């Protein structure tokens, strides 16, 4: 599976699926780390018995990605889900830094109607996208403020005119 | 083994040769600061491979132990190889190899140790425009 | 525990004052109230 | 059979101490080599292995489930979940005294079977005692807060390490019990899917 792992998120469609691609990366270099450091030379059952807290671990990120996957906001959604749903167990800080990472960029867009009101969009990974004027089309985080950012950046670009 | 460490002396050769070849009058001003930037970290990727060479003189040194040394320098020749082949493939000259890396910092902006070497190329290549 | 508290209160605190200015701007420049 | 029932006794069998679903771990009888005492000791010993890959079994199969994707806990969901991640940890020093068995015997070339029998012969009780533990979860379908009770009507177990193996998996439990209560008593909100923490 870490085989496996290398061949799924080796590239640097979606912007969000890049960052959290380049955040199992950030991971993956760790249990390079954690190995090759402590054993020059042990015993057969110390390696089964240590691999073992750890590799199942390694087995439960098998069945979060593939080895069909969604993209931008679901996919930063079905991630937020994956975390309410196995919280008090071990697996919270590995998949909570994954998502801490994986909502980066959509911070970054959301952070342009607060502040510059310049809409960004590549790919479509945004929510929303672009006499009457009011014509930009918009239809998991709470509602009290999803419309809220709509009107939030409307705002601003009438006054930009 | 050895086929696994052989990628950081692959972007090694063709980071030497994209400031060898754009050094030359031909590429403008911004070009020529692209490459000038590099070499400040072409100068710690050898300080590495010298001190683990006079450590390999002792025989404390192993193929595992040279493999986790290199972990770093296998990033940062990477993100130099990469802006490259990017200035090389699309003919980047002025302003149009100072919009590139500008790009490049916005694609790494949460790494902070990619963002950060790429900061400091876009920086050191906006001196003369 | 899951409060979503590191994004809505850097946002909040600007969403009013983009609001109260922009009424506000209704108001005192272009005479809403007088048409 | 001196480091292959380490082998058997760390949950990997071998067609000595030949695994079967039914007898567990189970020697074979007939050997012209060996005699029926000894095989006698091995039996006695293979009682322990047998209840440990039926642990690590229940252990791998039931961790309630995996990345969960009809629930009820082990079968998928939380407070069986916790009780497990208990259970490997009660069983901890089963692990640690066979690796300090592999250092003695790399260390004298010729120790006995009696001298493996009197060192393992501590978790030779605790094995059966939290057997009953797991059995009854499993056959009265002990859905969510009720597997809190099964363990603490047998917490007044009168074996002492017994009464302290099961307290350090009510204790853990416990823990889960507490983490739904200061979401429903301090935000005001549950966080129960199919699981239950005694307010609807």
């Amino acid at each position: 599976c870490y085989t496996r792992l290398s061949h799924f998120s080796l590239q640097p469609k979606g912007l969000v699926f890049q960052a959290f691609t380049s955040g199992l990366r950030r991971y993956l270099q760790y249990y390079r780390a954690c190995v090759l450091s402590t054993p020059p030379t042990l015993s057969l059952l110390t390696i089964g018995f240590l691999f073992k807290k750890l590799g199942r671990q390694l087995r439960y990120l098998a069945e979060l990605c593939g080895v069909a996957f969604p993209t931008g906001v679901k996919l930063l959604s079905y991630l937020y889900q994956e975390a309410l749903h196995n919280c008090s167990n071990e697996h919270y800080p590995v998949l909570l830094s994954l998502l801490k990472t994986s909502c980066e960029p959509y911070t970054r867009f959301i952070h342009d109607w607060v502040y510059s009101g310049v809409f960004r969009d590549a790919y479509g990974e945004f929510m929303i996208q672009v006499k009457l004027y009011w014509t930009h089309g918009y239809v998991v985080f709470l509602k009290h403020i999803a419309h809220d950012i709509y009107v939030c950046g409307k705002t601003i670009n009438l006054l930009k005119l | 083994l050895v086929h696994r460490i052989l990628p950081v002396a692959a972007s090694y050769s063709a980071v030497t040769r994209f400031i060898e070849e754009k050094s030359s009058f031909e590429y403008g001003q911004v070009n020529h600061a692209l490459a000038a930037a590099m070499r400040t970290l072409v100068k710690e990727h050898l300080i590495l491979v010298s001190q683990l060479e006079q450590l390999h003189r002792q025989g404390l040194l192993s193929l595992q132990k040279l493999w986790f040394y290199i972990q770093p320098a296998m990033r940062t020749m990477d993100i130099l190889a990469s802006l490259a082949t990017s200035v090389d493939k699309g003919e980047c000259l002025g302003g149009s190899t100072l919009s590139l890396l500008h790009d490049r910092s916005f694609s790494y902006t949460g790494d902070s140790q990619a963002q950060e070497l790429c900061l400091y190329l876009t920086k050191a290549a906006s001196a003369p425009y | 525990v899951l409060m979503k508290r590191s994004i809505t209160a850097p946002l909040a605190a600007h969403i009013s004052l983009v609001n109260k200015a922009a009424v506000d701007y209704f108001f005192v420049e272009l005479h809403l109230e007088a048409h | 059979m001196i480091h292959e029932l380490l082998l058997a006794l760390s949950g990997y069998p071998g067609s000595i101490f030949t695994w079967n679903k039914r007898s567990g771990l189970q020697v074979s009888q007939d050997f012209p080599f060996l005699h029926p005492s000894e095989t006698s000791v091995l039996n006695r010993l293979c009682r322990l292995g047998t209840d440990y890959i039926r642990f690590t079994e229940f252990i791998e199969q039931y961790t309630g489930h995996v990345q969960q994707q009809q629930g009820q806990g082990g079968l998928h969901g939380i407070y069986l979940r916790a009780f497990c991640t208990g259970l490997d940890s009660v069983l901890q020093p089963y692990r640690q005294a066979l690796l300090d068995l592999e250092q003695e015997f790399l260390g004298d070339p010729h120790l006995s079977i009696s001298h493996v029998n009197y060192f393992l012969d501590q978790f030779q009780l605790l094995f059966p005692s939290v057997m009953v533990v797991v059995e009854q979860i499993k056959s009265q379908k002990i859905h969510g807060c009720q597997i809190l009770e099964t363990v603490y009507k047998h917490s007044c177990g009168g074996l002492p390490p017994v009464r302290s193996a099961l307290e350090k998996i009510l204790a853990v439990c416990h823990g889960v019990m507490y983490k739904q209560l200061s979401a429903w008593m301090l935000h005001g909100l549950l966080l129960d899917q199919h699981e239950e923490f005694f307010i609807k």
